[PDB]
């Protein structure tokens, strides 16, 4: 059996000799809570609804339907609207429904009751019950009638149902709609890196944990953590995402002043050799040493932690997100050349990084790192060992990006800034053991 | 601590490969700050560094343990733009080959964003940091000013026959030979500059073959570098094995067959 | 068996491009002529002058190229279609300029295969009808009148101009020789006549069985106005009308709905299924095309199966053009696009040289077609030898390197030669796929370069996903396609994968790779494009001697 | 508040004066269990896997990959494979994981543990964990290796991941993939009517219940049962699907021998008038009486019950599914003409039935009733008041259909025929109160 | 057929975000003169012609004669500084009932491109081609017109 020591975001020991199973998405109550939280929590842009109604800009993208303005001021009536929304979606007094006014009335944080998720098959009940409750609250508050309520409905729901999503609407989730899933089990993989950086409040160690947890939850739902592959994925989660044995934190500190991608490679190999994860296999006539993995899953986990530390060191030094794509590529390319062992996810991190580099420096698509996610066609190919680094790079950026977290995910920060599992993920996971 | 070995192989090409990776590259020429800035084309020599965001000290930073323990580069502290240097290298025994330019950047410099392509190799970084990295590469034995040059666009040439005077084809002729020296009188994206940057002399063909990192039939034949072939095979084989099942027992799974190596 | 000759197969094209040139010279004089050296660029410039004058707005102008240079500071060289005498300018192989290329894709996109057994069972069960050769014959007449867009039941219908839809037709095919011989031959794909080599006809008839199928080809003009999602629907509509007439049904009763569900779904064999939201596309578009299906559409296998290399490289030509030029270079991007990323695989006999060299190496080391060990050791041996040899060719012949001037082109051709050699030798597509990635890795360390910025996303994911059995990683190559996750983005792989999928079944001397229905459907010589000799067709399109379907000259002014 | 009497499938009273909220999808434990059951339960066609491998017909649709046959006999090793699958997917000893051999080894019933659903965002973990566990189990049992296991994997998973679904595969669900959802909250609406008839074992009263429950669970997840619309939907569920007050059973029985669509119309109106749901409003000069609804949501519920009873009387008499499309149309068209009150779902059942009639009698698409579902573009438009009737019609058919439940859903019958919620849904819902 | 092809081959693309990127990341100044150079570049490249690389093969200009890009804006001052062959003249086309002033007020001082890719391309392919084709040649044109690296972040 495998055990790990759990350390927090400041390199402090939280819990010793924890069974690896205890941090599994299938067993850790804090992880299960995080999943439930991102599924059932949505934000409402009451300012955006008000703007769309006052300006007849239903659907966004410069749309204007002349003459169909509806003059309502929900931001001025936010507490009353919030109370009606809660009454409409709460199932039982004392359940976990929460509706909170934020930003002085510009936004509402809505934690839909878990029972509404349980009674469904997917996760969209938070988005749909909130949009419906809001539409009714506005209709009632402003005495809307037969022919203007449909326009206000579009202010809330966007162009739904002409589109499958609430495009241009004002109910927001960190998840997307299920039809955007690239494959089976990808809903928890479809979380924009800018969102992850805001969930973590740009605390990079917490960003690694939040993103790694959700990525591996997705991998479990894809059915790619079964049998031996469970140990493979859990060790990667623990060492890359949960700062197992303090290795991500210590390696980053060890390389933070003068280090580089290459010095993190060297430290990773040295730790694997000193810890008995790898040994010298054969020596070539030149003196080059071919290594062997004594514990293949654990060699991957060490490479995964080194990939993350290398991202923190290189992107941390640049204070720029864009170097994450080359960091993931060259960390793993060079560690293979250094050892003749395969790198993280046996080339799938390096391969993801090749295409991610291309699609973050070319005309053909992609964008800056903050627009990628585990469901993105470019960055989906590793089973959870690439995106957490991307989210960390986004969090470390000091302002080089056009589509930054504060420009695409400002409401995400406010909505989750007081949610304990996002404020201190590592502490809540360890406490749930 | 761990002592890196970098790369296999025993030929002098492999030795050169480890020089580039380890950063132990001899200096063969000098390029002035002003001349380099002029060729890179991001600002006028002597001009202040433009910024993309305020200096970190002026705006403060989120409470992040990684930020508090990873030192920003000088360019990042200052809030410089991210700019770039981009090089093309001839396949006719240029000192440098794209991937090993990127390994040189990733091992020996901080806060860099290298990218490897067949006909161009790019280093993006905060401007002042990118200049220092570019200076180190361009002044070193990783660079022949005939077999390599700065090309931020219109890069065609790495795979073409050299010109009669040994210059690698450049559609924009940003460089030309003047009295044995390579002169650059356009910046790296083809805009004429009001100076003549002297990049010294081209390597002799024999020097190039001694300094190059490429394997090819007129130098060190790749077929003969069995340590490198063994390394490639081992990594492919182990990747194949562990994708099937990530455990040592995969190494003898049905279908592996009698895998065998030259030197191990 | 094949014997690799003394002169490299690519030398003819080099000598035809560079008369008098010493092919070992590493240096050249540059004259920096610009576009005036090239007749096609000159013609394009004059076309752009007319365009701008007629519409009052600037369009094409060689002088807009940046840097104050026009195209052709070096020599602009033409391309020889491999195995063909035809040498063409590169622009003649751009898919927009090449109607053979456009029609190959239109011919695939407008095809659907639809079973008849379920429909006949419906007529028996629900209406108590008897299905005979005579009733099938009447149906086949009805469906060839109605499928192009003409009326059979209602009054005061307006119809498509038959001349605009002259490429649209329906043929039946069956493994039951007795039924096939009872229907007028104009309506039947004759499996025995088309598949007369190496007993392929008997393999196809056994694999299809005594079932009856329709090969439906809707009009090119329709899929050009619309999309590939039109095909199965259009087919089903006119199938339904033809059953109503041929069996005297109510023109719209419950049983007709059963025929519709059969024709649209339950007995419908699409060429490609839909794609996910980021690259949303209807069915019958290239992203959904499996490599096994792509290889089965190409028909050189039924012509000359004793040379498995020829068919293999015709599949390469089919797939690289479709997937790189049309699909990735247009559907998924556009502009100037990706012509030469694909031409590297089907011009100047380069891939042919590298692959025939490998075939000869394998024949002498491992034995005859399809008998080499199906293992990683064997893929390693073949890929490494084929790749080293090809790299030495590029190194020894400077103008060969100059032809495949982008690393991505060299990577695809070296890996294709490696994987096609392995597929022919082992008879196994999955083993060949291991050789494909082996080539990439060998290549990268030789030259310290491989392809473009994002060329080896799939190749670094590659070796480990060959033998994965995890949900979104594991998949046999025949069923992989342009939506297999690692493959969903990048040039220089997809058509090559189709190629060495074909190579494995050619090496095993199979009649097809993946679906016998696809194989029979596309053998039919009544298609516009000749699927039995891809590169000869491309030559015709490049020379403006290919006549496509779908033009509108009958209904437009001069 | 509203109360209903609950009755079973034979018209016997189960419980009196039950609060309408107690049969809500958000509150009733039996309904919550039924949702959980269809989400996590899958069937494995071991015979189909064996056939696909032995004949190299991976992917179906006449595909044959010459030379790539894999000679394995999982139907002869079904108990051993079932035990391994159980071990691979079970999270905790004694949890609700079930793996059962059926058909003498031809099929496996796999109830994946609820925790794997909880740990994800959607419902696919049952499909994916089973496919993965089965692939591993076959690999180990038959000593498969590098280059043949990929083919066996396609025997299980079909053409996934070239396709988004497991097309041609051998892991089956009564649900579809999320990307097939027409809109937000549609996953529980995407249940083929042939499947629903088999879940109910062709007991038409139980089929009404199962189908109505799952339809209204979908509608709740779509957000279209909020506020006043909760009462609207719950009354339709209770009276159309749960035989509230025995109205569907009694109306069917009293019209079963000589009745017609039109006599069920008349009985519905008479019951509404006698019960005070409607009253005479005004009388026209001809003597025609315009009615008014005293309780609007209750009038809809009476029309929903009448629609169902009409389906049972007309399709029952025909012993044919196809008449359901016209029954739904003409029951509601004529009840409006009889009363000048709007019919069920205010025309949305009639409208669904117009297009459903068209697409079950024309060249353009659709098919027999058995292929439709609440997510089908043709039959999605009523919020749950049309499809239960379609499923009932499919159950009542005595053999007129080409694509019958036995041909498309035989494995569904075997998988669920011992599941209590599906064997006696009305008794289970009442017992949960 | 052409009415539908004209709809399908059309995409509208803002320029403000692109100009903001050039300012923020490269410190470029966007002027009427740089915009004019961009509009010439994009009307050469959009039909399928090359502006950066060497040995490129191109679409026959006569097969793609219907492909073009124009800009439009609520900012009359800018619309007036660009060669009118490249501009949709809102004031001339919408002279009746003050329609031009309603449109300009709804668009604001924002700049847009009306991109029409070649009919022949959407006939070979589908409507999904349109926004991708537009973006590729928009990108090529920005690279040329602002002396960017031909492929940087
Ligand atoms: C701007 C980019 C970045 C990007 O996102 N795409 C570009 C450009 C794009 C344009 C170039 C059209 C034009 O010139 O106006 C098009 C044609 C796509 C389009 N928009 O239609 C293209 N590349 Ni590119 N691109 C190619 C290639 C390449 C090779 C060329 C290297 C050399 O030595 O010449 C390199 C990548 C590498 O080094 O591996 C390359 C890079 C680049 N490629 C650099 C420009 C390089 C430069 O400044 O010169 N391409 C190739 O390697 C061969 C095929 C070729 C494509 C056209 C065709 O297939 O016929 C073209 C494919
Ligand atoms: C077989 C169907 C059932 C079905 O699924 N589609 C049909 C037939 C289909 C075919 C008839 C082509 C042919 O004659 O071969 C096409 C053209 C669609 C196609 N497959 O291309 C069509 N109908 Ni229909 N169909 C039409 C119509 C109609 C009207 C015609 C009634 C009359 O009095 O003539 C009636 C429906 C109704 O009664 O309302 C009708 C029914 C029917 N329509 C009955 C055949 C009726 C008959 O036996 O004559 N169509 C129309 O109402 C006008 C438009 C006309 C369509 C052609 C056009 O738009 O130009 C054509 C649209
Ligand atoms: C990545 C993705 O782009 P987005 O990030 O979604 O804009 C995708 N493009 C591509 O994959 C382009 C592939 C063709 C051009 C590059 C070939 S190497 C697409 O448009 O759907
Ligand atoms: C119903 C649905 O067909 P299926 O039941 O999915 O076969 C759908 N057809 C249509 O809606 C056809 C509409 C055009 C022909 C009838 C016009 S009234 C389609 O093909 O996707
Ligand atoms: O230069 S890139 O590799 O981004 C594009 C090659 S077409
Ligand atoms: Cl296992
Ligand atoms: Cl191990
Ligand atoms: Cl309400
Ligand atoms: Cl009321
Ligand atoms: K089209
Ligand atoms: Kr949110
Ligand atoms: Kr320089
Ligand atoms: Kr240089
Ligand atoms: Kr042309
Ligand atoms: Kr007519
Ligand atoms: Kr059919
Ligand atoms: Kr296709
Ligand atoms: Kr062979
Ligand atoms: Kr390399
Ligand atoms: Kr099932
Ligand atoms: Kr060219
Ligand atoms: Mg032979």
């Amino acid at each position: 059996a495998d055990t790990i020591d759990l350390y927090d975001d400041r390199g402090k020991k939280l819990k010793g000799d924890v069974d690896l199973q205890a941090v599994s998405p299938l067993k850790n109550s804090a992880i299960l809570s995080m999943v439930n939280t991102v599924k059932r929590t949505v934000a409402v842009n009451l300012a955006g609804i008000e703007k769309a109604c006052k300006n007849a800009s239903y659907g966004g993208q410069s749309r204007n339907i002349p003459g169909r303005e509806v003059d309502i001021d929900p931001t001025a009536k936010a507490d009353k609207i919030a109370a009606r929304v809660k009454e409409l979606i709460q199932v039982e007094k004392g359940d976990d429904t929460e509706v909170t006014v934020l930003g002085g009335g510009k936004f509402l944080r809505v934690a839909a009751p878990t029972r509404r998720i349980e009674a469904g098959a997917e996760y969209v009940a938070g988005m749909t019950c909130t949009a419906a409750a809001l539409t009714e609250a506005l209709r009632e508050e402003y005495n809307l009638g037969l022919y203007d309520t449909p326009y206000v409905k579009n202010a809330v729901w966007g162009t739904y149902p002409q589109t499958m999503d609430m495009k241009g609407g004002n109910v927001l989730s960190v998840l997307s709609i299920p039809q955007n899933d690239e494959g089976l089990g990808f809903a928890l993989r479809n979380i924009m890196a800018n969102h992850l950086a805001m969930l973590s409040q740009r605390n990079a160690m917490n960003c690694a944990a939040i993103s790694s947890i959700l990525e591996h939850c997705g991998v479990f739902e894809m059915g790619q953590a079964i049998g031996l592959f469970e140990r493979y994925q859990l060790l990667a989660l623990a060492y890359q995402g949960l700062n197992a044995n303090n290795m991500v934190y210590e390696m980053t500190k060890n390389n933070g002043k003068t280090g580089t991608i290459g010095t993190v490679v060297q430290e990773t190999v040295g730790r694997a050799l000193d810890d008995g994860v790898i040994s010298v296999d054969k020596t070539m006539p030149s003196g080059y040493k071919v290594y062997k993995a004594n514990d293949v899953c654990m060699w991957n986990a060490y490479c995964a932690a080194g990939t993350m530390a290398a991202t923190m060191v290189n992107c941390g030094a640049l204070r720029g997100a864009q170097a994450v794509s080359s960091t993931l590529l060259y960390f793993n390319d060079m560690i293979e050349k250094e050892t003749s062992l395969p790198g993280c996810d046996w080339g799938r991190v390096e391969g993801t990084a090749v295409g991610f580099s291309f699609f973050s420096h070319s005309i053909y698509g992609g964008g800056g790192p903050g627009v990628f996610n585990g469901n993105h066609v470019v960055t989906r190919h590793s089973t959870g060992m690439a995106i957490p680094c991307v989210a960390v790079a986004v969090a470390l950026d000091a302002g080089t990006q056009m589509f930054s977290p504060e420009s695409t995910s400002a409401i995400v920060l406010d909505t989750f800034q007081d949610v304990p599992i996002m404020m201190n993920p590592l502490k809540e996971v360890a406490a749930a053991v | 601590a761990y002592t890196p070995q970098y790369y296999p192989g025993s030929s002098h090409v492999a030795v050169n490969r480890r020089k580039h990776m380890s950063g132990d590259v001899e200096k063969l020429r000098t390029v002035s700050d002003d001349d380099l800035v002029a060729a890179l084309g991001h600002r006028a020599p002597g001009a202040d560094y433009p910024s993309t965001h305020p200096p970190l000290a002026e705006m403060g930073e989120p409470d992040c343990p990684v930020r508090q323990m990873v030192e920003p580069t000088p360019g990042a502290a200052a809030g410089d733009r991210v700019r770039y240097s981009q090089f093309t290298d001839s396949m006719y025994s240029a000192p440098s080959i794209p991937y090993f330019r990127s390994y040189y950047a990733a091992i020996n410099f901080r806060g860099v964003d290298p990218g490897t392509l067949s006909g161009r190799q790019i280093v993006e970084a905060r401007e002042r940091d990118m200049e220092a990295q570019c200076k180190a590469a361009i002044e070193s034995e990783m660079t022949c000013p005939a077999l390599a040059g700065l090309r931020g666009c219109t890069v065609h040439g790495h795979s073409l026959r050299l010109a009669e005077d040994g210059m690698m084809f450049d559609m924009l002729q940003r460089t030309h030979i003047e009295g044995g020296n390579v002169i650059e009188d356009k910046d790296q994206v083809g805009v004429p500059i009001d100076r003549k940057v002297n990049l010294g002399k081209p390597m002799s063909d024999a020097e190039a073959k001694k300094r190059t990192t490429i394997y090819r039939t007129d130098g060190v034949k790749y077929r003969d570098e069995e340590e490198v072939l063994d390394h490639v095979h081992l990594v492919h084989h182990r990747r194949t094995m562990y994708g099937y099942r990530p455990e040592t027992a995969a190494e003898t799974a049905p279908g592996v067959g009698p895998v065998t190596y030259h030197t191990v | 068996a094949y014997k690799y000759p003394s002169e490299k197969l690519f030398v003819e094209a080099l000598k035809s491009k560079f008369a008098g040139l010493d092919l070992s010279d590493q240096k050249v004089k540059y004259v920096r002529a610009g576009y005036l050296q090239n007749a096609r660029k000159r013609e394009f410039q004059a076309a752009g002058e007319r365009v701008a004058e007629q519409r009052g707005m600037q369009q094409y102008d060689v002088n807009v190229h940046l840097g104050g240079m026009t195209l052709g500071q070096r020599q602009l060289v033409p391309y020889k279609l491999s195995t063909r005498p035809d040498i063409v300018e590169g622009d003649d192989l751009h898919y927009v300029n090449n109607p053979a290329m456009q029609q190959m894709w239109d011919d695939m996109k407008r095809t659907i295969i639809v079973g008849m057994d379920l429909a006949h069972e419906t007529l028996e069960k629900r209406l108590g009808k008897e299905v005979t050769p005579e009733s099938i014959a009447g149906y086949m007449e009805a469906v060839n009148h109605t499928m192009p867009g003409a009326a059979i039941v209602q009054e005061h219908m307006v119809e498509t101009h038959p001349g605009l839809v002259d490429d649209c037709y329906v043929k039946m095919f069956t493994g039951d020789d007795e039924l096939a011989d009872e229907i007028d031959s104009q309506y039947v794909i004759n499996i025995n006549d088309l598949f007369d080599k190496e007993g392929q006809n008997e393999k196809l008839k056994a694999a299809i069985g005594k079932t009856t199928w329709q090969a439906v080809h809707i009009p090119t003009i329709v899929v050009r106005c619309c999309d590939g999602g039109n095909t199965s629907r259009w087919s089903a509509m006119q199938i339904g009308m033809s059953f109503i007439a041929a069996y005297n049904m109510c023109a719209g009763e419950a049983a007709v709905a059963d025929l519709a569900f059969a024709a649209k779904h339950a007995a419908a064999v699409q060429m490609a299924e839909m794609l996910p939201a980021r690259r949303a596309r209807s069915p019958n578009e290239p992203g959904g095309l499996s490599f096994g299906y792509c290889a089965d559409m190409v028909q050189t296998l039924r012509v000359k199966p004793e040379d498995p290399v020829w068919y293999t490289l015709e599949v390469v030509a089919c797939g690289t053009m479709l997937y790189d030029q049309i699909w990735l270079g247009s559907y998924m991007s556009g502009g100037v696009g990706f012509t030469q990323y694909a031409t590297a695989a089907y011009t100047n006999d380069v891939l042919d040289d590298f692959t025939y060299y490998g075939y000869d190496y394998a024949l002498n080391k491992y034995g005859d077609d399809g008998t080499a060990p199906n293992d990683l050791a064997t893929a390693t041996d073949l890929a490494t030898e084929v790749t080293l040899n090809g790299m030495e060719c590029y190194e020894d012949y400077p103008t060969l390197l100059e032809d495949h001037f982008g690393g991505s082109q060299r990577a695809g051709i070296l890996a294709a030669a490696s994987a096609c050699t392995t597929g022919i030798a082992t008879g196994n597509s999955q083993v060949a796929l291991s050789a494909w990635y082996m080539s990439m890795y060998v290549h990268k360390e030789g030259w310290g370069r491989l392809g473009f910025f994002g060329y080896d996303l799939q190749d670094q994911c590659g070796a480990t996903n060959v033998c994965s059995y995890q949900g979104d990683e594991g998949c046999c190559l025949e069923l992989r396609g342009a939506n297999y996750p690692n493959y969903a983005m990048n040039v220089g792989h997809q058509g090559e994968y189709a190629g060495f999928t074909g190579s494995a079944h050619a090496g095993a001397h199979d009649a097809y790779c993946c679906n016998p229905l696809i194989k029979v459907c596309f053998a039919d010589p009544s298609l516009v494009f000749d699927f039995s000799y891809i590169r000869k067709e491309y030559a015709k399109g490049a020379m403006r001697t290919f006549r496509p379907a779908g033009e509108r000259s009958l209904v437009i002014p001069a």
